[PDB]
RNA sequence: UUAGGCGGCCACAGCGGUGGGGUUGCCUCCCGUACCCAUCCCGAACACGGAAGAUAAGCCCACCAGCGUUCCAGGGAGUACUGGAGUGCGCGAGCCUCUGGGAAAUCCGGUUCGCCGCCACC
RNA sequence: GAGUGCAAGAGCAAAAGAUGACUUGACAGUGUUCUUCCCAACGAGGAACGCUGACGCGAAAGCGUGGUCUAGCGAACCAAU
RNA sequence: CCUGUCAAACUCCAAACUUACAGACGCUGUUUGACGCGGGGAUUCCGGUGCGCGGGGU
């Protein structure tokens, strides 16, 4: 900008998206990184592993195709999230993919955040990735019983489209159930 | 002393002075002469003082030539005459003496002096097509005191 | 392809530059050798410029030195087209020169020692302290300028 | 377009720059919740030299807590012309600041992809004068 | 030499380019080099950890193993061989 | 890629500016604090929950060169400097010829308002 | 351009700086390599990088073999521990 | 804005050139055994000059 002498960062650090300093300490494991990342309306999960031209996704994950087996809740809060890791967790196997370490990204590691519910799911899916059970919410809260409880106090319906009142966390359990299931078109 | 001591090019540049502390003053009295606030582009004659010589100039003599010119130009002129003579050079290059023998003789702070490359213009006066052959005569007692031989040329004049 | 002689001595010859001289088979002030027009090879004679006289030979004048100077590779044996004939790829010394001027083959690949091991020139050569553009004879030459020389070393 | 573009309080800061405490009271009941201790940097010649140590306090007001604020702060003060920011922010007084900006000013604060406002969309003092000025009172 | 320290000398050689200041990218520093490939030396004035003596800079050796993450890589110093204790962050592939 | 995620090179990508773009799609701003989590004070941020509204921001798209940058043409310049050679010149400082290399500033005109990989996606 | 204990040169900005909290890896053992001493033999000393053991912190990858890097150091004999 | 100069301990630039490794040609080695390894014996550690580049010094 300036002159010849100004320094301009790195594009992905201008754009403020990727922080260098911890991806360096990622890609020092070895293994490949579990991309957590999130949207007001979804969430996204990526295997990442490297590559000469820049990263490879050999499983991804969104929550806007978690409906394509059932899901007809809404794609950006616990539930949605520990499913979509779950799902691209099984991808991930399906891949030949074994082990992971959690990128959350720009996030912040509060505990039972939805990267950690990512990252349970993942784990789950049969994916060894190094974790902190305590970190994580506990199983309720995943299943969405925080969300239920709160639609508890009704009046005025949680949910603007149809789908329930008092909502469904048992949808939560009838959509894990599904892809735990050995069938399932991955 | 001689300027046999201190005239060659040879020793390195010898400037900074954020490390060099006890530099004599300049002796010269300035650079712009005539009428500084007219500008060269105001003279249809433009003559210049060339050294010959690449060599190293003792502000004692930028003064002592700088000075019998303008000097002259101000008995030919007036003390305000319609002229403006430059000198374009300073002396930048610090010059010391080992004034023990050859032990320790790194020397002592002195004085300073001004590196000319052959063929650059030491001076260059602005005048009026009338007073060029005292501009010139400004110059030939220039050169009387500096160690090289000089050119004087005429830049825009063609007027002779 | 150019023919290089050497003018001037080894001594106080800079070291890198006489073992290039060496390796271009010239161990000797007046010896000759052929040597190709190679990015590798314009790199070594550029490098011996200034003790050498150089350029590329006539195939007439190629001709009366290789008859004149040319041995095998061990050998008084004269190298002459029966020579050449009996030995080489070729029918006669003109057959040679031709190939080497073409840049087809080496005295070497044919049993023929890399150097001509030519005598001083005949009427003195025009002197080894200024190039050929100053009236010397160091440096490249006319196809012209080289036979002079060849042919005086004859 | 005037919707996603018309001004809006982010924050009314509230402090008192004392210079060595018991005022932290006052501006706690004044606003409506918790002051804030207020350190300093730099040793002064006015036995000021203890760098970290209570020098005053401060209030940041957001939403209702910052309006019901104004609704009795404003009226304490005459404000002029002079007094507006280049932002088209603010200050009077104890010391009253106020914060303004235009319903996009989170792309500039979060963490994730920020970005700083264009000043196509930046406010004005101009324009803000209006939106204030529009609120129970005069401009200059 | 006034002094004889392992960074004497190395104003120039140790230091960057205005526009190559500030932390180097990460790629580089996690390349995984194999045995026997030749390797070039260059330490990166941005990457503290992982040096070699500077006197290296500009070799050209050959990754023979290595040694926790750093790599040891073999050169020729003058005449005599040596065994150099280098991390990726400050290694290119010849070619 | 009718707006996405992770990147590689890390300004050719910066700085500045103009135009265009979104009813159950996307990204957002946006709405809102029962919960997980949160502020040395503020649900501002962080975190969680959500769609009433919006395309004004951001972002994606098209484009502008005034500044900065990359590369190229011509001019400067085969100049400055320089590896090799000289019973060439010069009181000397230094210069010169032959041979092999060869800038920089500045000016003028082009270029450049990123390119590329992986994944996902009416 | 600040700061980072001290020369000078160098490194660093979602940090190597600031603030906060927690912590004692300034840990024990044993090595590889470079340096000391370019090339090229030579001790003490130094550094880089590993392993073993035990720990600190972090969600985790990971970071900690003192202070961002290059100065702050000492044989045998004897003593004490 | 305009105008006049500099840097051994300045640098937005920047050679020639020196240098690591590899290939190619050359040259060289495989009865003249190179490259290298192990061992025995030294001498030597007052140098000087020309040229280029230097630092000090009239
Ligand atoms: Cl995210
Ligand atoms: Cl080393
Ligand atoms: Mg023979
Ligand atoms: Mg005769
Ligand atoms: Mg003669
Ligand atoms: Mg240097
Ligand atoms: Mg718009
Ligand atoms: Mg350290
Ligand atoms: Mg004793
Ligand atoms: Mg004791
Ligand atoms: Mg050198
Ligand atoms: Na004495
Ligand atoms: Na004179
Ligand atoms: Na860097
Ligand atoms: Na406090
Ligand atoms: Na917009
Ligand atoms: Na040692």
């Amino acid at each position: 900008a300036t002159g010849p002498r100004y320094k301009v960062p790195m594009r992905r650090r201008r754009e403020a998206r990727t922080d260098y300093h911890q991806r360096l300490r990622l890609l020092k494991s070895g293994k490949p990184r579990l991309v957590a990342r999130k949207s007001n309306k979804h969430v996204r999960a990526q295997l990442v592993t490297l590559g000469p031209n820049g990263d490879d996704t050999l499983a991804s994950a969104h929550s806007s195709d978690l409906a394509e087996y059932g899901w007809e809740a809404p794609t950006g809060n616990m539930p949605s999230a520990y499913l979509t890791g779950l799902l691209a967790g099984l991808r991930a196997q399906e891949a030949g993919v074994e082990e992971a370490v959690l990128d959350i990204g720009l996030n912040s590691p509060t505990p039972g955040s939805k990267v950690f519910a990512i990252q349970e799911g993942a784990i789950d899916a049969g994916l060894d990735i190094p974790h902190n059970d305590d970190v994580l919410a506990d199983w309720q809260r995943t299943r969405g019983a925080h969300i239920a409880e709160y639609d508890e106090q009704l009046e005025e319906p949680l949910y603007s489209g149809d789908f329930d009142a008092a909502d469904l966390p048992e949808h939560f359990d009838e959509l894990r159930e599904t892809l735990l299931d050995g069938d399932i078109e991955l | 002393k001689p300027a046999s001591m201190y005239r060659d090019i040879d020793k390195p540049a010898y400037t900074r002075r954020e490390y060099i502390t006890g530099i004599p003053g300049s002796k010269i009295a300035q650079h712009k002469m005539g009428r500084k606030q007219k500008d060269a582009d105001d003279y249809p004659v433009q003559i210049s003082l060339i050294v010959e010589e690449t060599v190293q100039l003792r502000h004692g003599s930028l003064e002592a030539s700088r000075l019998s010119a303008n000097r002259h130009l101000i008995k030919e002129l007036g003390e305000e005459g319609d002229y403006k003579m430059t000198l374009r050079k300073f002396p930048h290059q610090v010059l010391r003496e080992n004034k023990d023998g050859m032990r320790a003789a790194f020397g002592k702070i002195v004085g300073t002096a001004a590196r000319v490359q052959a063929g650059e213009q030491l001076f260059t006066a602005y005048c009026n097509v009338e007073d060029a052959e005292h501009v010139k005569e400004a110059f030939r007692r220039a050169y009387n005191k500096i160690t090289p031989s000089c050119r004087i040329k005429v830049e825009r004049g063609e007027e002779l | 392809m150019h023919a290089l002689v050497q003018l001037r001595g080894e001594v106080n010859m800079h070291t890198d530059i006489q073992d290039t001289l060496e390796m271009l088979n010239i161990h000797h002030v007046n010896h000759c050798t052929l040597v190709p027009e190679t990015d590798a090879y314009r790199g070594m004679v550029a490098k011996v410029n200034d003790f050498v006289a150089f350029g590329e030979p006539s195939q007439e004048t190629l001709e009366t030195v290789l008859a004149t100077r040319a041995e095998p590779l061990e050998g008084d044996a004269d190298v002459d087209d029966e020579w050449v004939a009996e030995h080489t790829d070729y029918d006669d010394i003109s057959g040679l020169a031709f190939a080497l001027l073409s840049e087809e083959t080496t005295l070497r690949e044919q049993g023929l020692s890399p150097t001509l091991r030519l005598h001083p020139p005949r009427g003195g050569h025009d002197g080894v302290k200024h190039p050929v553009k100053e009236g010397g004879q160091l440096g490249k030459h006319d196809t012209e300028g080289i036979d002079d020389l060849l042919e005086a070393m004859r | 377009f005037h919707e996603m573009r018309e001004p809006r309080i982010e924050k009314v800061v509230v402090h008192m720059g004392i210079g060595h405490a018991n005022a932290e009271d006052i501006l706690g009941e004044i606003t409506g919740q918790m002051p804030v201790r207020t350190k300093a940097k730099r040793t002064v010649g006015e036995f000021d030299i203890r760098e970290g140590d209570p020098i005053g306090a401060k209030v940041t007001l957001r939403d209702e807590m910052a309006e019901e604020f104004l609704q009795t702060a404003l009226p304490l003060a005459e404000l002029a012309t002079s007094q507006f920011d280049d932002t088209g922010n603010f200050s009077f007084g104890l010391d009253v600041t106020v914060n303004l900006v235009r319903p996009g000013y989170r792309v500039a604060k979060r963490d994730k992809a920020s970005r700083s406002i264009p000043t196509k969309h930046r406010l004005n003092p101009a324009d803000a004068v209006a939106f204030i000025e529009s609120t129970y009172d005069v401009e200059v | 030499p006034s002094s004889n320290g392992p960074l004497e000398g190395t104003r120039g050689k140790l230091k960057n380019k205005p526009r190559d200041r500030g932390t180097s990218p990460p790629q580089r520093a996690v390349e995984e080099f194999d045995d026997g490939e030749k390797v070039h030396l260059k330490i990166d004035p941005s990457v503290p950890n992982g040096r070699f003596h500077p006197r290296f800079d500009g070799q050209t050796g050959t990754v023979e193993g290595k040694q926790g993450d750093a790599y040891k890589v073999d050169i020729v110093d003058g005449g005599k061989e040596k065994t150099i204790i280098v991390t990726a962050a400050h290694l290119r592939r010849q070619e």
